[PDB]
């Protein structure tokens, strides 16, 4: 595997500004303007409740009636990523 | 922010198509992947 | 245009053709939106 | 002689270009392509 | 008749061929771009 | 052909190009695995 | 010889005309400016 390298250099002799860019037209939107709430149970560090059943039922109820939720086994020392669903319909969902 | 030039110069220099803050592969708009180099223009972010 | 002789180029066939390199000038723009949800105008003169 | 071609084929050669960049991305290598296009056969009949 | 009748199987619908050809940044797209292009295709084919 | 359905059904769903089955399906939603056309056809553990 | 440059520079100066006005305003004096810019390096790579 030969590799071919060539160094180059540039400079702008501009006493002011010399180039201008402007967003002329708009193509298809990428993200989706859906209704996806934000789940705050993806973070750790706060002062928890004194009863574990309380927070467990709380997280269960919060997962009920939503789309993105932490995986149930709750892996300690992880990233707490949601379960990967199947294909997407009309674009990447945006949180609220 | 630090004061080096006037507010007009700082404002004209801020809008320079800063790096993105999301992902273009996932469907949940995760955090920005460390190392992903893509520049998106961000208006109404420097104006708050 | 105006009073100048500017070039007008649309490089998409002489370059960036049959290649895996993404054509530039297709950058993105981040826009935010805000909406109220449960506001109730507490005014008899406004509830009409 | 077309009633004896018994699944012939034809082909030619064209290659795609590429560009050269640098940075936090792998180097680029020229790629050549080789393709063959098969031959379909149909008949024509007219009675008398 | 053999010609002009063979080409109908090679010709795809314009309503689909146009935006596909228009959106050619790199050939293969990610899921997000694919879904956006699909919404475009549906909007186009429902109208033209 | 007639299909049964609950009485209090969202009427706004029938105001656009809809799907008669009640849930969107097809092979157009993929990207990683071939065993997903069966995933999004009956699996009711994940949303539509 | 681009391989060995080690921070090449470029420099240019500019002058500014003044206008003779009198009254309550204090007197003026001609002013000169001196600016220097650096060069920017970048490589290019390909494979074989």
């Amino acid at each position: 595997n030969f590799t071919l390298t060539q160094p180059r250099a540039h400079v702008d002799l501009g006493v002011g500004y010399t180039a201008v860019c402007a967003t002329a037209a708009l193509r298809c939107p990428l993200t989706d303007m859906g209704n996806t709430a934000q789940n705050l149970f993806f973070s750790r560090g706060g002062v928890p409740m004194l009863h574990d059943n309380v927070t467990e039922s709380l997280r269960r109820i919060t997962a009920s009636g939503g789309r993105l939720n932490p995986t149930e086994p709750l892996p300690i020392f992880g990233g707490l990523r949601p379960a990967t669903s199947a294909g997407i319909a009309r674009g990447q969902a945006s949180v609220c | 922010v630090n004061t080096n030039c006037n507010t007009l110069d700082r404002l004209l220099m801020e809008a320079k198509a800063v790096a993105s803050q999301s992902s273009t592969d996932t469907e949940y708009q995760f955090k920005r992947p460390p190392g992903s180099t893509e520049m998106t223009q961000d208006p109404c972010g420097l104006f708050q | 245009v105006g009073d100048k002789l500017v070039f007008l180029e649309a490089l998409e066939r002489r370059v960036y053709q049959a290649t895996r390199v993404a054509y530039p000038l297709i950058g993105n723009i981040d826009i935010t939106f805000i909406m109220p949800m449960g506001v109730f105008q507490a005014n008899s003169m406004d509830r009409y | 002689e077309l009633a004896y071609v018994r699944d012939g084929v034809i082909q030619f050669e064209v290659q795609q270009p590429m560009i050269a960049r640098d940075g936090p991305h792998p180097v680029d290598q020229p790629v050549h392509n080789y393709m063959v296009k098969r031959i379909h056969k149909r008949s024509l009949s007219a009675a008398f | 008749d053999q010609l002009l009748g063979v080409l109908l199987e090679k010709a795809p619908p314009l309503s689909l061929l146009s935006p596909i050809n228009k959106f050619q940044p790199e050939g293969h797209l990610n899921r997000v771009a694919r879904a956006a292009l699909l919404s475009d295709l549906k909007r186009r084919v429902c109208a033209d | 052909e007639f299909v049964a359905m609950p009485v209090s059904t969202d009427l706004q769903y029938f105001r656009t190009a809809c799907n008669p089955r009640g849930r969107a399906s097809g092979m157009l939603y993929m990207g990683d695995r071939d065993a997903d056309i069966e995933a999004i056809m009956f699996d009711h553990t994940q949303s539509d």
